[PDB]
């Protein structure tokens, strides 16, 4: 819920303030992990993989909540990991149908001297 | 999300059983399965192959099989479907 | 599905594209040398011969114009093994021309691959080959030129078979014609135009006629060697491209087969643990 | 189909205890587990893995081990067992 504490504290500044906000959010795996472990201590069976079964509503409702309203808009980046390399877990794929945009960030642009490390290829 | 594609469906059978033509569009139905397993897991059900119902057959069968088209004599109605699918690696 | 035996095929198709991509490494190396002493030795003394023959007149007045009935192929192809596809167009042209007609060649093949391939189909046929080449130079070609000489004398005309190296990713198959020591020497003595007397005559034919021969020779090895190097470097693209496209199809199945692992596992645990 | 094993094993101790010489041939199984298996989950038994009981083990393992060479105290017989078991996809 550490997540959706950030996210409230922008909701304020939507709202009320009206203003645009950037909401920066850590890897989203420890979020949907951290779901996952909450439902295995209450006793919920696990998903196929060990999530949780309320993966599509625990992670849908962050995703809705995140949008741009007639008062302000929240904008989220918030980094990806990809659990052993699989983009097709669970949590990466549920988690691209809502984004819109990637930033793949690159260690071999910053060895040539430029320091974006934004990929303009891989980057969509 | 269970429940949404059926009551769409109800909403489209309306045309078809009055003679009518209607086109319902299913967006992608792999978010309806991940409902309805959610559901079901939390039943405490045994879970298949997949961690999917055994059922999820049914489930998705009984909705598309009430689309269809209706002979002249009961209005000549029809009921298109076109059920969408994501595919995580295009398998 | 057995993940144990996925992951293990998948290794072996890494190591496949490994060594498939480091042949190709050396394909390119071993292409700058041959094509660097091709641009040196090309076009050497080729076709002075034939040029001279064409401006002695009184040759052409008394030239034997005949068509040759019994002639002599010499198909030209590498002897290393995944070199490419140009051993098997060389051997695939010369089958045709062969199999149309038999009796009226001798097929002397040059090249492992070449006599090999053209063995079983031809048995007979071709009684003696030319492999193991240390290297190319004249000398050598010469060698080779003197023995088809020697082996020349029983068809009225001498043909070679090899790639032409046009391009470094162009290889077109290029065949020359060459007329045997019987018709040289008959047609030499006409020479005229050119005196001849520091060396005489009868021996300036003999000599010359290997200039002829093992000019196309020595040109024709070359040219085959760099189109070998050529299209072994090609290859070894395509097969280093096919060998990861076909591993990272894989990896996608072993993904797979390691959620369904995950699932298949947690599920026992959940239904011992049910109860 | 569990005790079907055992029972024809039985008919092949008599020509063994007989100084007899028996050849008996148990078919696939496999099969034979997913009826114990059948048997023991239809009991309320806690299933292991792959939904098998625990002591699976133990049911080949007490039927082929009976087969063997009497001394020829006994009268010098012997079982011969030769087991079959299919595979899924050879693996």
């Amino acid at each position: 819920r550490v997540g959706l504490t950030g996210l409230t504290v922008a909701e304020y500044f939507r709202d009320e303030e009206g203003k645009d906000v950037l909401l920066f959010v850590d890897n989203i795996f420890r979020f949907t992990q951290a779901c996952s472990e909450v439902s295995a201590l209450l006793g919920r069976i696990p998903s196929a993989v060990g999530y949780q079964p309320t993966l599509a509503t625990d992670l849908g409702a962050l995703q809705e909540r995140i949008t741009t309203t007639q008062k302000g808009s929240i904008t989220s980046v918030q980094a990806i990991y990809v659990p052993a390399d699989d983009l097709t877990d669970p949590a990466p794929a549920t988690t691209f149908a809502h984004l819109d945009a990637t930033t793949v960030l690159n260690r071999g642009l910053t060895e040539l001297g430029i320091y974006p490390a934004v990929d303009p290829l891989d980057s969509t | 999300q269970f429940l949404a594609p059926y009551s769409g469906c109800a909403i489209g059978e309306f045309f078809r059983d009055n003679g009518k033509h209607a086109l319902i569009i299913y967006d992608d139905l792999s978010k309806q399965a991940v409902a309805y397993r959610q559901m079901s897991l939390l039943l405490r059900r045994p879970p298949g192959r997949e961690a999917y119902p055994g059922d999820v057959f049914y489930l998705h069968s009984r909705l598309l099989e009430r689309a269809a088209k209706m002979n002249d004599s009961l209005g000549g109605g029809s009921l298109t479907a076109l059920p969408v699918i994501e595919t995580q690696a295009g398998d | 599905a057995n993940l144990k035996q996925l992951k293990i095929r998948m290794k072996a198709i890494g190591s496949i594209k490994k060594i498939t991509k480091a042949m190709k490494m050396v394909a390119a190396s071993k292409m700058k040398a041959e094509t660097s002493r091709l641009e040196n030795g090309r076009n050497f003394a080729v076709g002075s011969v034939q040029k001279m023959l064409e401006n002695e007149s009184y040759v052409q007045k008394k030239k034997s114009t005949t068509a040759p009935k019994s002639t002599l192929l010499v198909p030209i192809t590498s002897d290393k093994g995944l070199c490419g596809s140009v051993n098997s167009s060389i051997v695939r042209e010369v089958k045709r021309l062969a199999l149309n007609n038999r009796s009226a060649f001798g097929l002397l093949p040059v090249g492992e691959k070449g006599s090999s391939g053209l063995s079983r189909p031809f048995p007979d046929l071709l009684k003696s080959s030319i492999v193991n080449i240390q290297n190319v130079n004249f000398p050598t070609a010469a060698a080779i030129a003197h023995q088809v000489s020697t082996q020349g004398a029983g068809y009225d005309q001498v043909t070679l078979i090899y790639n032409h190296f046009k391009n470094a990713i162009s290889y077109v198959v290029k065949h020359q014609e060459l007329l045997p020591r019987a018709q040289f020497l008959n047609l030499f003595k006409y020479v005229t135009r050119h005196e001849a007397v520091e060396p005489e005559l009868e021996y300036s034919k003999n000599y010359f006629f290997e200039l002829y021969m093992a000019s196309s020779v020595y040109n024709a090895l070359l040219n085959s060697s760099a189109s070998e190097q050529a299209s072994r470097m090609n290859a070894m693209e395509n097969a280093s491209k096919n060998a990861g496209e076909i591993l990272s199809k894989l990896t996608l199945d072993y993904n797979k087969a390691r959620q369904a692992k995950i699932t298949m596992e947690l599920i026992e645990i959940i239904s011992g643990a049910s109860i």
